[PDB]
RNA sequence: UCCCCCGUGCCCAUAGCGGCGUGGAACCACCCGUUCCCAUUCCGAACACGGAAGUGAAACGCGCCAGCGCCGAUGGUACUGGGCGGGCGACCGCCUGGGAGAGUAGGUCGGUGCGGGGG
RNA sequence: AGAGCGCAAGGGUAGAAGGGGGCCUGACUGCGAGGCCUGCAAGCCGAGCAGGGGCGAAAGCCGGGCCUAGUGAACCGGUGGU
RNA sequence: CCACCAGCCUACCAAACCCUGUCAAACUCCGAAGGGUCCCAGGUGGAGCCUGGGAGUGAGGGCGCGAGCGAUAACGUCCGCGU
RNA sequence: CGCGGGGUGGAGCAGCCUGGUAGCUCGUCGGGCUCAUAACCCGAAGGUCGUCGGUUCAAAUCCGGCCCCCGCAACCA
């Protein structure tokens, strides 16, 4: 069911990896063709809230400051197992912020 | 039976896997020169086998026709042989094992495998269970 | 929605299920 | 059966192929002009 | 005798071998099926036919339970 | 509507019972019930969806849940099979559902089954999984008699947490299950 | 530099099937609930949201075992570029270079890259 | 994966090309770098550019159908249009 | 042996499965030698490449090897690599 | 051997091309009228669709091999 991954893998560049738990939510920017990551927003990790809608949104923003940081912006989006919509659905829509 | 159609000739090579060691009975019975043994063969020698020891023990056939073999019917050269006239053949490389005894007296296997083979075109050999096994 | 069950012999049970009427003649009980 | 498009407020053609008797009576599927832009074809 | 028949000859398989020299566009390997897979700057028409992406060279990988692959490394 | 008869029967007697005879380490390892289905084998009315919009309200009132057909796999010219035109009813009940729906079976509707004796032992496929057939469905409570156009019998599957069926056994008995035995 | 866990790659079974054991602080999962977003050709099974309690049974994580699976030499042989020699042939033999498959001995319940949380 | 992929066979294939659903008509116009195949003429693949579009949150995908048969130079004439 | 259908025997035939032993142009878990091609180098040869003028040839034959047809016949026949 | 046709209740023929249910006449069987038989009237039964394979959800039906019967052809020197 990973097929998602596969297409998305086949564009561009710069994967969007959105792995999602019970009450996390993480987030890498990850140039493959070398498999490794550039930058990490992690949620239960950094250190924010309990909203999870809410707290997906702030976590989304935690990558646009350390991309643009970086210089980075293909916004290949690795909707992973999880459908478009919830939590994913606001990380992504905050991280379109910037 | 089942398979297909009728079968390209192809060609007896070297005797490459046309060798092969007893694995039932006490006798055999070994090729030494490659050719088609036909049906009619085979059981001529099985038949005369068993006719020649009367309720006797147990031969065992290793070799079997799966070979459909042709024959143009006294004419000219269209087509593919309607075939078969000889029906079907076994190939057989000089080396491979074709017929089994089992449950008789030396003299009593020494005749009767000495007997399929006048039945066979090729030249044959016989043998003991020498001691080579697997 | 709440329904009575008037078994044929006592034990007016009590479910859940349409029509909260229920003339069950006999039952576990008996 | 075959067939050919006609563009609406016009007489455009085009490329086709219906299927007459099988679930198809009508057919009014969209296809590019190359006056003006996007618009209705009839079967015809 | 019913059986004088065959169809053309279609002359498909590799086009281009590992290490040869391509320009973008050119065909690399037509097939019957995904007897090649496309992978990196290699794209893949209606017939399953390998055409390279950039000029660059061609290289094979195989990947065992995933298939082999064409690859055009770039250069210019 | 979280909360009836037989949904307390399993927690405050049925299942410690289950500890007595088997003592689990965990509180897990406890089998559940967690699934009834239920199938009507339509095969008969197939032909026109007429006779089937009824046999579909009828097994909705009885299980509260709003059916799903089931068409046909493969084709079967041997008795007019083809496609998926043909046709059966299918409905997963699990939840409340479950309970209220099995308080009635084991408390109403088998007892006036005509001339039962019990249910058979040896329906327990290896896992801890239970089927039965009923040939009418009148058995049930909200079912009046002048609404039967026709009895058209059905048969239910439960599913628990088990890995054998001895255990199996024996959760069903405790929750109301008259096994023949 | 070291250890555990989370995510994601790379090779593509020596990474697998199965049997035994261990891990809940952290992480993960099941898990409570179905008002809201969303969802079922029926059903919160799935998808989704809001989330305490309980648990490590399931799932996954780590570690052991060689029954299955998988990997598998060395030695020799079949075959064979090239070069020759014997017989009516169906065929057979030598020199030179290459060299299997099967099978025997053995091997394996993995190795590693980047980011993140944690002692 | 021995099923399915409309139909012969083959190759390919569930990390979909297979089954179901929502919206849909790109079974688009103007082109076409570079190739495959090839005596000729034919046949085949095709990135991308422009126009105006369809589905998607987007990355993107769409110039019919998993692919290889389903066909006919030129002449002569028919209908529509500039 | 019997009928309510049930039971056992079965030097009869036999699906599936397993052991031993095998066959296949249109079967392949495997798999050579070799061949194909590109890169680099040796190779000045009645080599090679580009554009043109002139041709003839388009019945081949035998031999070695690899297959089909034939009968593992033919100074037979049809292809392939050589000569 | 070559081309074409055929094989279906006990006899003789439909059905097939366009697959889903096998029809006609005769005979046979039961029951009637007659002193009795026939004629005639009233009922009923009876078919592996030559055979072995293949396609299909399904084969009398379409595809292929075989056996059997029919007709035609078997010429030039
Ligand atoms: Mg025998
Ligand atoms: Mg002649
Ligand atoms: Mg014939
Ligand atoms: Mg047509
Ligand atoms: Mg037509
Ligand atoms: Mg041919
Ligand atoms: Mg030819
Ligand atoms: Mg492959
Ligand atoms: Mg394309
Ligand atoms: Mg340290
Ligand atoms: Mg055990
Ligand atoms: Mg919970
Ligand atoms: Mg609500
Ligand atoms: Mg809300
Ligand atoms: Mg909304
Ligand atoms: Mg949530
Ligand atoms: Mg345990
Ligand atoms: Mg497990
Ligand atoms: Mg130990
Ligand atoms: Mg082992
Ligand atoms: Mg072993
Ligand atoms: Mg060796
Ligand atoms: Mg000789
Ligand atoms: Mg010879
Ligand atoms: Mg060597
Ligand atoms: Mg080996
Ligand atoms: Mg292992
Ligand atoms: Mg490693
Ligand atoms: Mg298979
Ligand atoms: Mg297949
Ligand atoms: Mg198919
Ligand atoms: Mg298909
Ligand atoms: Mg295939
Ligand atoms: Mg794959
Ligand atoms: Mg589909
Ligand atoms: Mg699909
Ligand atoms: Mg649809
Ligand atoms: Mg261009
Ligand atoms: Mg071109
Ligand atoms: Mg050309
Ligand atoms: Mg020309
Ligand atoms: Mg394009
Ligand atoms: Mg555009
Ligand atoms: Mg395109
Ligand atoms: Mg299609
Ligand atoms: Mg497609
Ligand atoms: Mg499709
Ligand atoms: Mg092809
Ligand atoms: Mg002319
Ligand atoms: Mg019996
Ligand atoms: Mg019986
Ligand atoms: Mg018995
Ligand atoms: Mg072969
Ligand atoms: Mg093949
Ligand atoms: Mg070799
Ligand atoms: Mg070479
Ligand atoms: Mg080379
Ligand atoms: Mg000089
Ligand atoms: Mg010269
Ligand atoms: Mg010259
Ligand atoms: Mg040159
Ligand atoms: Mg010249
Ligand atoms: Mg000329
Ligand atoms: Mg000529
Ligand atoms: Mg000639
Ligand atoms: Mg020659
Ligand atoms: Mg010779
Ligand atoms: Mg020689
Ligand atoms: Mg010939
Ligand atoms: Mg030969
Ligand atoms: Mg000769
Ligand atoms: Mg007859
Ligand atoms: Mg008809
Ligand atoms: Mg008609
Ligand atoms: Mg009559
Ligand atoms: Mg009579
Ligand atoms: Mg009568
Ligand atoms: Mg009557
Ligand atoms: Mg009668
Ligand atoms: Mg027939
Ligand atoms: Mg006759
Ligand atoms: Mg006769
Ligand atoms: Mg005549
Ligand atoms: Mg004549
Ligand atoms: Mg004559
Ligand atoms: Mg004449
Ligand atoms: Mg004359
Ligand atoms: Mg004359």
């Amino acid at each position: 069911k990973f097929r998602v991954r596969n297409r998305i893998k086949r564009t561009g560049r710069l994967r969007l990896s959105v792995f999602r738990s019970l009450k996390h939510i993480y987030a890498q920017i990850i140039d493959d063709e070398k498999g490794v990551t550039l930058v990490s927003a992690s949620s239960l990790a950094l250190k924010l809230k309990g909203n999870k809608t809410e707290v997906a949104r702030q976590v989304g923003r935690a990558l646009a400051e350390k991309a643009l940081a970086l210089g980075i912006k293909q916004v290949a989006f690795d909707r992973g197992p999880y459908k478009y919509h919830g939590r994913v659905k606001a990380l992504a829509e905050g991280a379109r912020e910037g | 039976r089942m398979k297909y159609r009728k079968q390209q000739r192809g060609r007896l090579k070297g005797a490459t896997k046309g060798g092969d060691y007893v694995a039932f009975g006490d006798f055999g019975l070994v090729a030494l020169e490659p050719a088609w043994i036909t049906a009619q063969q085979i059981e001529a020698a099985r038949v005369a086998m068993v006719r020649h020891f009367r309720r006797g023990g147990k031969i065992f056939i290793r070799i079997f026709p799966d070979k459909p073999y042709t024959k143009k019917p006294l004419e000219v050269r269209m087509g593919k042989g309607k075939g078969n006239v000889e029906g079907y053949v076994a190939v057989v490389k000089p080396g491979r094992v074709m017929f089994e005894v089992a449950g008789v007296t030396e003299e009593q296997a020494m005749e009767a495998l000495r007997i399929a083979g006048h039945k066979l075109p090729i030249k044959t050999k016989i043998v003991r269970r020498d001691a080579y096994d697997e | 929605v709440p329904a009575r069950i008037i078994c044929g012999c006592g034990n007016v049970i009590e479910t859940y299920s349409t029509k909260p009427e229920i003339y069950v003649e006999v039952c576990s009980k008996c | 059966l075959l067939l050919e498009c006609t563009e609406c407020k016009r007489r455009n053609y085009a490329t086709e192929k219906n299927k007459r008797n099988t679930p198809n009576k009508l057919e009014l599927r969209k296809y590019c002009p190359w006056c003006r832009k996007h618009t209705v074809h009839r079967e015809v | 005798t019913k059986n004088g028949r065959d169809s053309q000859a279609k002359r498909l398989g590799v086009k281009r071998y590992e290490g040869q020299v391509v320009r973008a566009g050119n065909i690399l390997v037509r097939q019957r099926g995904t007897r090649f897979k496309p992978g990196k700057n290699v794209g893949m028409g209606r017939d399953f036919t390998l055409f390279a992406l950039v000029d660059g060279v061609v290289e094979f990988q195989d990947r065992g339970r995933l298939g082999r692959y064409v690859h055009v490394r770039p250069l210019a | 509507p979280l909360d009836l008869a037989l949904k307390r029967k399993y927690y405050e007697e049925v299942r410690p019972e289950l500890i007595r005879r088997f003592g689990y380490q965990n509180v897990w390892e406890v089998p559940r019930l967690e699934k009834v289905v239920i199938n009507q084998g339509l095969g008969e009315a197939k032909e026109d969806a007429r006779i089937l919009e009824k046999a579909a309200q009828e097994l909705a009132l009885i299980t509260g849940q709003k059916p799903a057909v089931t068409r046909a796999k493969k084709s079967i010219s041997n008795f007019k099979l083809r496609k998926g035109m043909p046709i059966g009813l299918r409905v997963t009940l699990r939840r409340d559902r479950m309970w209220i729906f099995l308080e009635k079976l084991l408390n109403v509707a088998l007892p006036r089954i005509r001339d039962f004796r019990g249910l058979n032992p040896n329906s327990f496929d290896g896992r801890g999984n239970y089927n039965l057939g009923l040939r009418e469905q009148l058995i049930f409570p909200e079912i009046t008699y002048d609404m039967v156009d026709a009895l058209r019998g059905m048969d239910i599957a439960v599913v628990t947490t088990a890995e054998t069926d001895e255990e199996a056994r024996a959760l069903l008995e405790l929750l109301g299950f008259p096994f023949r035995k």
